[PDB]
């Protein structure tokens, strides 16, 4: 029977996916990021899958206007993200007590802060 | 560049056996070369091994300077891959791998 | 001479006075590192009142600033204190930071001449 | 040419200077400098310096000839890849004027093999 | 909405002379996304009459992992046949 | 047409056909013997050397 | 502004190069992918026990 | 014909011909003029010789490669074993490169 | 033993004035679509005072780089007792004249 | 004598300074060097260098 | 449990653990003067290991960074047209993930090798991290004792006739 | 699959699928179009497999 | 460690013995195994053919990988592409080129062999090199770089 | 106050550099100078401006 589990494949795996139901069937009562994004996802696979000229183009004129809502909210959400990380890293590094006992051999050159050929750099002459 | 043949392929059994004796980078394969050359025609002979011996030593003492006694007071006349010719010593060692090595 | 690492311990104020005070009035320490610390001192002394005195000014004219000045007392000394609290801050910090880092050469120096680092030599 | 060469001109002059006037002993042996490099960089961008200033005078000839001989040029294909294959291997044969500084074998083996 | 180009100017009805009578010239109706020709080869040969166009597919752009991984197993069992048979040499 | 090829195929066609793999066959057999014969140098010896008989390799030394 | 952090690539990249060839037979080792596959695994116990 | 219908841009930039046919008399709507660099500056084309040139170079320059500047950087720092050992290994590479070893064999030429 | 590795918790803090810069140029990018030119001066202020920031730090790193060629110190003559000021020029890897 | 060959008058007395420096300094490259640990390893560094060798004739 | 437990530069759940940072830190205070032939191989191994492990970790750390910065950019992926914000933002996040996995430690049969042999190379070894390293011996002391292991250099010795040199944490008796 | 039934109705059993749900929820993401064709551009692209429906792909001989 | 006892120097009938076995070495050595006549020839040898049973055993871990981890991992991870996170199913999403896609579940299709792919490789891979043993070519210590001589094998 | 008092008492009314000048260079420490550099005083109009 190895093959009715390698050579089956499901009919899933082929036959196109359907709509996911529960994801619409409560929505919140706000309209946010999720509900906009909802329906411009919506929209655009109609748009892909279907042959109906008529309603393609007002699909079209509407997710033109849901395309600028999501991306003012995706300006919202990036405003108030990055703020608050960079908020978080200046208080981190305020609150953060930087290490200041590393090694510091590199910054010492004994050999050229005191010129150890001396005299002998300047043409030489022996 | 010493040796007896324009390349080292003309050169007979003895070269390879000298080839695999040494590694590549060691240029003591041009002394084992030569005592191939010197063992020619004298291996299979009593008196001919001895010939060839007394070759290899003045062969060494041309190559580098060398004192009376130090090639007869060698301790080990073994040769292994990383053995240079750098002195005298090393030199006729060599020498007399090719020696050995040499067939006809 | 010195333990390094991140895992290591930072500084101590004590340890800092004790290193700067060997520095000056060692005998093993040379002419020109004593010259340094000294330096150091002499031109960093001014920063810690500088600072302070460019607070008090600046908190004596935010007191009587366009707001400060109609605000209750409590929150008029408070809101008005606050740019003498950070210039006598500043002036504190740059200070100890321009001692810190000369004396902190003046060591490295030290450790050089008297070969002291593991890592260093000629 | 000219484009693919003058930032390294422009480099080692900027070293020159800088050594002329702040010392940075870019080119001292006595602590890390190379004279040598300053060659190098020098003659990378001179060797394309005189085949930029040759490649052009072929050109006049390459049209003059057939305008007078009523006559199309011979193998203007060839001609051009030629001029190209000069161009974009002269920045391996620099070394050609650096021939007895004391460069290794190798590379004065190389720069003599493509010149 | 064309597919090919002779059809698309067979019959042209919206030519700028058509529509400047009316004045309006709308976003949509823009010749850049008028027409497009499919993707797949279509070549012109003589046929009996006129010339007519043949079209060269080859392979499908659809196949999915669960298929190409069916058609792969032969080919991983002979590597391990082979190996197997190199170990026993 | 689908056909129309980015390559000059007078003469190059039957260069690459005719006269490409006589020499190029010729320098991959060169680079094949220089490659034996320096990296099997101890077994071409051998062969050599148990090609012919110990007399005449007697008389050779 | 990350002109000055090069002596970073240098530490990583110069220990690449120092690597001779694999034929020379100098240690006759190659570990790359292997040192990959096995830092996967060292560092999901690193983490897990940290 | 895919790249050259959905992207000519990139058709081009390869060296791809239109692949469409215009035999129905109507010229298509996104030819463009032919970058043929590629597919004519090649050993197969009229830049036969300079490709040919070029490869020698190049196969030179990889050698010169090989010998002279990977080998700089096996060794960098004093070693405690074998240092003179591991030193000539890489200095033998570069050192008896037959171009200026060969030619005694054939000395009588000059 | 010369590597020349500076230290990453220290390098971060130095970067953040430029990302924080690059990120608020690209949220006033994003929000020019529907915004008025008074609301988003705020957001130019901003920027022009981070980068005067970014400024005054580079130039003085600038400086200290360019002050380091010329060394000064001081010499204490003991015939005379008195230090004299005197210049000198540096010597040092070519690593640190290349940065 | 070596050192010297290889070594013009110049670059020979530059060597020199610095030897003296160090011999001042009293230091030896082995209390310095630690850079064995960050070499790559190699048939060379077995543990065994006498076992490692093999003579013959 | 992989079919290579033999390998050098492998580990165990329960073999010693060191960071890259605490294994770099030591490389700094030790001499390859004082120790053995067997002492120097075993380090040549070492850096052999941690030559392509140092520059792996911040491949393995790259997903972590991307998403990170992902969910900082916002809920939106746009491919191609976020890859400026994505990359300058990535680049202080990525710098993160990378110093907290090279904080953490690692298993490695090499690490416990070094430090646990009972020879003289282990002895000097400890010996040098305890003096010239306090802070990195703490918790490599700290870590031995958790794991059963007893030598004279720890901290936590209960055996010993001279007082520690370092604070010993709380651990069960 | 009978136990699983069973125990559906419990309130515990359902904290963690509540859970997920929610976790699954929060996890939406938005794919835009960055090319100025946009989304016509995109309709346009998409409308290959329909166009020899349209009436202005009919056979019509002007003759 | 302690030295054995220094042979004599070899006759002439034992440099004729070390000299036939040399040949017959020479003459076992295969004609496709391109290996330089050196000090380290043999162990170079033995070297490489310890690498390609570590090969062979490597191949067959990653066939074998290619064929477990398909259906365990790949497939199954093929199915997160049936539909988008907002639950419409899945449709393409252009970067610059607006391919036509009018085949059936072209996009989806496409959209998850570009990541199936990738990951069935290194998923193979990474099982290769986890149940595959090192342990034949392994030296820790590289003692097993001592050079062997014709004549002695 | 930040931009002319502070860098001011920084750069002329002491020769110390501060910390964040130079933690990430390599070179030793040395004081700073407003009297040998830039004798074209070019940094005039730029601070001007
Ligand atoms: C992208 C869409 C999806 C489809 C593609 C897949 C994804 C893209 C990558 C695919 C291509 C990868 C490269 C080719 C590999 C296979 C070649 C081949 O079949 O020829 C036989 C060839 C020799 O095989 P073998 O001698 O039998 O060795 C197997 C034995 O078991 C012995 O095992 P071993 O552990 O001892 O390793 C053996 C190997 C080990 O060698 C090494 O040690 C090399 C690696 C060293 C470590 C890495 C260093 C460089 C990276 C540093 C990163 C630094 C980051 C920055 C850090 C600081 C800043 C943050 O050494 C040798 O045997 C000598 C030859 C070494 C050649 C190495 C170079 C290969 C690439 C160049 C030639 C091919 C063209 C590639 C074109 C470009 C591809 C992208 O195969 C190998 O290269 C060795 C096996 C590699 C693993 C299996 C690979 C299976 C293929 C699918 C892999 C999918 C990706 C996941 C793995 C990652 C890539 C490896
Ligand atoms: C390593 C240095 C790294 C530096 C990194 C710097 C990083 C910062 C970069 C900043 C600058 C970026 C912009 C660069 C612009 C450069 C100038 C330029 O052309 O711009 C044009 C650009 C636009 O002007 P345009 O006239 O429209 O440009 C037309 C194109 O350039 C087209 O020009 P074209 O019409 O002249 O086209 C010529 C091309 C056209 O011909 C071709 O199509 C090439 C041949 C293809 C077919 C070959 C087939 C061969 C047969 C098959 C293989 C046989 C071998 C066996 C295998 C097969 C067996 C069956 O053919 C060639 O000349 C190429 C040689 C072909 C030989 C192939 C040999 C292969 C053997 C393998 C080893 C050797 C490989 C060498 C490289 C090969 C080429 C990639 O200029 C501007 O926009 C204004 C100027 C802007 C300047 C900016 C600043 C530049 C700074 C450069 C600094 C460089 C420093 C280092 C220099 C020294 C390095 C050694
Ligand atoms: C009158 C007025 C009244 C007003 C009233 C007002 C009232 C207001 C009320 C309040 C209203 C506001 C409420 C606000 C609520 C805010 C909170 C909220 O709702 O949530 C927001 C928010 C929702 O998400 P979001 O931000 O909106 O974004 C959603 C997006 O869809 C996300 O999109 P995405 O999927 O692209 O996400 C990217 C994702 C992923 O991105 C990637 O990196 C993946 C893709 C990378 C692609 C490019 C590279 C690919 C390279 C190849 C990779 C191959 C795989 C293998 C690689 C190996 C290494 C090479 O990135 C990450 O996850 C980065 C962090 C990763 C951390 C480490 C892994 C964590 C998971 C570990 C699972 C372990 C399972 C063990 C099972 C054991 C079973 C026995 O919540 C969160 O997401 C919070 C997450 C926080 C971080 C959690 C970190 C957990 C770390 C766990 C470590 C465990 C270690 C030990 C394991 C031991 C195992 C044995
Ligand atoms: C003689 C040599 C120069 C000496 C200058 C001395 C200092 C004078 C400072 C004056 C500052 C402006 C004051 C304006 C007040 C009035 C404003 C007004 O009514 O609005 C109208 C209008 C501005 O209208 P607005 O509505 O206020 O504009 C607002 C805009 O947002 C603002 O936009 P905008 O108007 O600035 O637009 C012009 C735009 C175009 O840019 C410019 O205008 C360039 C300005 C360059 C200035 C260079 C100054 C150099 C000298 C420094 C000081 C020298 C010593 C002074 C004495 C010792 C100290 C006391 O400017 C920029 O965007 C520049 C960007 C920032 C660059 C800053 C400077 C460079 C820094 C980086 C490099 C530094 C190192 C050097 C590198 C190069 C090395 C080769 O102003 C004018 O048209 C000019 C003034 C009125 C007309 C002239 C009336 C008098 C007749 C001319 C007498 C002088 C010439 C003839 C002499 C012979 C007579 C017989
Ligand atoms: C399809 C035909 C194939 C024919 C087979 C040959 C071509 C194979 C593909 C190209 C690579 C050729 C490399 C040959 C040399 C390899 C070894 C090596 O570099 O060392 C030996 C020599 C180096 O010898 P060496 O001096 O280092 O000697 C080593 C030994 N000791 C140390 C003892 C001295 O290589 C060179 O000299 C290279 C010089 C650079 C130019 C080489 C050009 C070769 C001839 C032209 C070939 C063109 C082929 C075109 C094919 C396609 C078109 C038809
Ligand atoms: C106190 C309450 C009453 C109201 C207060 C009103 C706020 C006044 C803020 C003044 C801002 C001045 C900006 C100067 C820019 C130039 C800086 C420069 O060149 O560096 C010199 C000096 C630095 O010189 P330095 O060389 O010593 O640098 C020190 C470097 N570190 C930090 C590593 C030690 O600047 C500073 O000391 C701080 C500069 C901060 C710049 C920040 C710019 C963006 C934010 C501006 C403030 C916005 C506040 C809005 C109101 C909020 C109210 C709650
Ligand atoms: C130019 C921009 C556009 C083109 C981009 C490409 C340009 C690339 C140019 C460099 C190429 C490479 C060569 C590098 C040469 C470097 C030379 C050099 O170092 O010279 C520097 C020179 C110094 O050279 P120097 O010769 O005097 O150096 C002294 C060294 N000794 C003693 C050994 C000779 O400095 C200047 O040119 C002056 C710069 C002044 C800058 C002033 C900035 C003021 C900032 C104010 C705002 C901050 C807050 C405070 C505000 C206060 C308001 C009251
Ligand atoms: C130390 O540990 C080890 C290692 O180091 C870490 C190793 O490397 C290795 C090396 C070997 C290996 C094989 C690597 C092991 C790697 C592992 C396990 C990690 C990688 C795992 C994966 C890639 C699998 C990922 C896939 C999944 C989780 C499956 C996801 C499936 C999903 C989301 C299903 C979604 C489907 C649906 C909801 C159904 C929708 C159906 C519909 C009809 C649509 C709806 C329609 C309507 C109408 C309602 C080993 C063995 C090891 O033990
Ligand atoms: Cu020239």
């Amino acid at each position: 029977m190895i093959w009715k589990y390698l050579q089956r494949t499901n009919r899933g795996n082929i036959i196109q996916a359907g709509l996911q139901h529960r994801k619409f069937e409560n929505l919140p009562f706000k309209q946010n990021f999720d509900n906009l994004t909802k329906a411009y996802d919506l929209r655009m696979w109609y748009i892909s899958n279907s042959p109906h000229e008529a309603k393609n183009l007002e699909y079209v004129n509407e997710l033109e206007a849901l395309h600028n809502e999501l991306n003012y909210q995706n300006s919202r959400q990036f405003l108030f993200r990055t703020v608050s990380f960079l908020l978080g890293w200046a208080l981190f590094y305020q609150f953060y007590e930087l290490p200041k006992t590393y090694d510091w051999q590199d910054t010492q050159e004994p050999k050229h802060q005191v010129p150890a050929y001396g005299d002998l750099e300047e043409g030489g002459d022996e | 560049a010493q040796t007896a043949h324009q390349n080292r392929y003309q050169g007979g059994l003895c070269y390879a056996q000298c080839n695999e004796l040494f590694s590549f980078w060691n240029p003591s394969i041009q002394q084992c070369w030569k005592g191939c050359d010197f063992g020619v025609g004298r291996v299979n002979d009593p008196e001919g091994r001895i010939e060839a011996q007394q070759m290899c030593k003045r062969w060494a003492a041309e190559l580098y300077w060398t004192y009376k006694g130090e090639l007869d007071t060698i301790k080990d006349l073994r040769v292994h891959a990383d053995m240079y010719p750098t002195t005298p010593q090393n030199v006729y060692r060599a020498c007399l791998a090719g020696v050995r090595r040499q067939k006809f | 001479m010195e333990p390094f690492g991140t895992d290591e311990r930072n500084w101590t104020h004590e340890e800092k006075d004790i290193i700067t005070r060997f520095l000056k009035y060692d005998k093993h320490v040379n002419l020109k590192t004593a010259e340094m610390v000294y330096s150091a001192e002499v031109e960093s002394a001014y920063f810690g009142k500088a600072g302070a005195l460019a607070g008090g000014v600046i908190s004596a004219l935010f007191f009587n600033f366009p707001i400060v000045r109609n605000l209750p007392i409590i929150r008029r000394s408070v809101i008005g204190v606050l740019p003498f609290l950070y210039c006598y801050t500043w002036g504190k910090n740059t200070q100890e930071e321009l001692r810190w880092l000369k004396t902190f050469a003046a060591y490295q120096r030290f450790v050089v001449y008297h070969g002291q680092h593991c890592k260093l030599w000629v | 040419m000219l484009a693919t060469i003058t930032p390294v001109l422009g480099a080692a002059v900027i070293m020159m200077a800088f050594d002329r006037h702040w010392q940075t002993t870019f080119f001292e042996y006595a602590y890390g400098g190379d004279p040598i490099l300053s060659q190098h960089l020098f003659w990378f961008f001179g060797h394309p310096e005189v085949y930029v200033l040759i490649i052009p005078t072929f050109g006049f000839i390459n049209m003059i000839v057939p305008h007078n001989n009523t006559r199309r040029v011979a193998s203007k294909h060839h001609m051009i890849w030629a001029i190209y294959v000069m161009a974009y291997m002269g920045y391996l044969v620099w070394g050609h004027h650096m021939y007895l500084v004391g460069l290794d074998h190798r590379s004065r083996t190389m720069y003599s093999t493509i010149t | 909405m064309f597919r090919w180009l002779f059809l698309y100017w067979y019959n042209s009805t919206d030519t700028p002379s058509a529509i400047a009578k009316v004045n309006l010239w709308s976003y949509i109706n823009l010749r850049l996304f008028k027409a497009r020709l499919s993707s797949s080869i279509a070549y012109y040969i003589l046929g009996l009459n006129n010339l007519e166009l043949k079209k060269l597919k080859i392979f499908y752009k659809n196949t999915y992992f669960d298929y190409i991984y069916l058609k792969s197993i032969p080919c991983l069992f002979l590597i391990i046949f082979f190996t197997n048979l190199y170990l026993f040499l | 047409v689908f056909h129309y090829t980015n390559f000059v195929q007078e003469t190059n066609a039957w260069w690459l056909r005719r006269v490409r793999p006589v020499y190029c066959t010729v320098l991959a057999y060169y680079g094949w013997w220089l490659y034996d014969r320096y990296y099997l140098f101890g077994k071409n010896a051998t062969q050599d050397i148990r090609k012919d008989t110990t007399e005449v390799w007697e008389k050779r030394a | 502004s990350w002109a000055y952090m090069y002596p970073w690539l240098k530490f990583i990249f110069r220990k690449y190069l120092d690597v001779p060839y694999y034929w020379f037979y100098l240690n006759g080792r190659e570990l790359g992918i292997r040192v990959f596959f096995t830092d996967l695994k060292l560092f999901f116990y690193g983490i897990t026990n940290r | 014909y895919e790249l050259f219908v959905d992207h000519p841009d990139l058709a081009q930039w390869t060296g791809t011909y239109p692949k469409v046919d215009s035999s129905h008399g109507f010229p298509f709507y996104s030819t463009y003029e032919m970058y043929r660099d590629f597919q004519e500056n090649t050993l197969n084309s009229d830049g036969s010789f300079a490709q040919w040139i070029t490869l020698v170079c190049g196969i030179y320059v990889i050698h010169v490669i090989y010998n002279y500047m990977i080998p700089y950087y096996w060794v960098s720092t004093p070693l405690k074993n074998d240092e003179f050992t591991r030193l000539r290994m890489k200095d033998y590479i570069a050192s008896t490169v037959l171009e200026e070893v060969y030619g005694i064999s054939y000395a009588e030429w000059g | 033993y010369k590597t020349h590795l500076f230290s990453w918790r220290w390098f971060l803090i130095k970067l953040l004035p430029s990302v924080s810069i690059i990120l608020l140029g690209y949220y006033l990018q994003l929000t020019l679509k529907w915004n008025l030119f008074n609301k988003q001066n705020t957001i130019v202020l901003l920027i022009t005072l981070l980068l005067l920031y970014i400024l005054w730090l580079e130039f003085y790193q600038f400086y200290h780089i360019l002050s380091f060629y010329g060394n000064i110190n001081w010499a204490f003559d003991y015939d005379e007792y008195i230090w004299t000021l005197e210049l000198d020029t540096r010597r040092t890897r070519l690593a640190n004249n290349y940065i | 004598y070596e050192a010297q060959y290889a070594c013009q008058d110049d670059m020979f007395d530059f060597l020199m300074e610095l030897a003296y420096a160090r011999r001042a300094a009293d230091n030896f490259e082995s209390d310095f060097a630690s850079h064995e640990l960050t070499t790559l390893p190699t048939f060379y560094d077995t543990p065994k260098a006498a076992e490692r060798k093999t003579y013959t004739y | 449990m992989d079919n290579n437990y033999h390998f050098w530069g492998n580990g165990d759940r329960q073999d010693v653990s060191l960071s890259y940072e605490d294994y770099y830190s030591i490389l700094d205070c030790l001499l390859d003067e004082k120790l053995s032939p067997q002492g120097l191989m075993k380090f040549k191994n070492l850096h052999e290991v941690s030559m392509y492990g140092v520059s792996y970790v911040p491949l393995y750390c790259f997903p972590v960074a991307y998403g990170i910065s992902h969910m900082l950019t916002g809920k939106v992926r746009r491919g191609h047209s976020g890859y400026r914000n994505l990359f300058s933002l990535m680049s202080v996040v990525l710098p993160f993930t990378c110093w907290y996995a090279y904080t953490t430690p690692i298993p490695r049969r090499l690490y416990t090798e070094i430090i646990c042999s009972n020879n003289a190379d282990g002895a000097y070894v400890r010996n040098r991290i305890k003096q010239q390293k306090p802070g990195i011996w703490r918790k490599l002391s700290q870590q031995l004792y958790n794991k059963n292991f007893r030598f004279p250099e720890l901290n936590q010795d209960l055996t010993a006739t001279e007082f520690p040199l370092d604070y010993v944490a709380p651990h069960k008796f | 699959l009978f136990l699983i039934n069973n125990y559906k109705a419990y309130k515990i059993n359902t904290f963690f699928l509540y859970i997920y749900i929610y976790l699954n929820n929060l996890n939406i993401i938005w794919y835009p179009i960055f090319k100025a064709y946009s989304i016509f551009g995109y309709y346009k692209s998409t409308r290959l497999n329909f166009i020899d429906t349209k009436n202005e792909n009919i056979k019509r001989i002007k003759y | 460690g302690f030295e054995t006892v220094v042979p004599a120097p070899p006759t002439r009938d034992d440099e004729l013995r070390m000299i036939k076995a040399t040949e017959e070495q020479f003459l076992q050595q295969p004609r496709y195994k391109l290996y330089m006549n050196e000090a380290h020839r043999i162990a170079k040898m033995n070297h490489g053919d310890r690498h390609n049973n570590i090969r062979a055993h490597f191949w067959s871990n990653f066939a074998l990988g290619l064929l477990i981890t398909g259906p365990i991992f790949i497939i199954p991870f093929g199915k997160a592409f049936r539909n988008l996170r907002s639950g419409v199913p899945y449709y393409f999403r252009p970067k610059y080129v607006f391919t036509q896609k009018n085949q059936y579940n072209q996009d989806r299709n496409w959209g998850a062999m570009k990541k199936q792919i990738p990951l069935w490789l290194g998923l193979s891979t990474a099982y290769a090199y986890w149940f595959t043993d090192f342990s034949i070519n392994d030296d820790e210590w590289l003692e097993k770089g001592k050079v062997i001589y014709p004549h002695q094998t | 106050w930040c931009a002319y008092f502070v860098p001011y008492n920084i750069f002329f009314k002491t020769h110390m550099p501060l910390e964040h000048a130079y933690d990430n260079l390599f070179f030793p420490y040395f004081q700073h100078t407003h009297f040998l550099w830039d004798n074209n005083a070019l940094h005039i109009p730029t601070v001007g401006g």
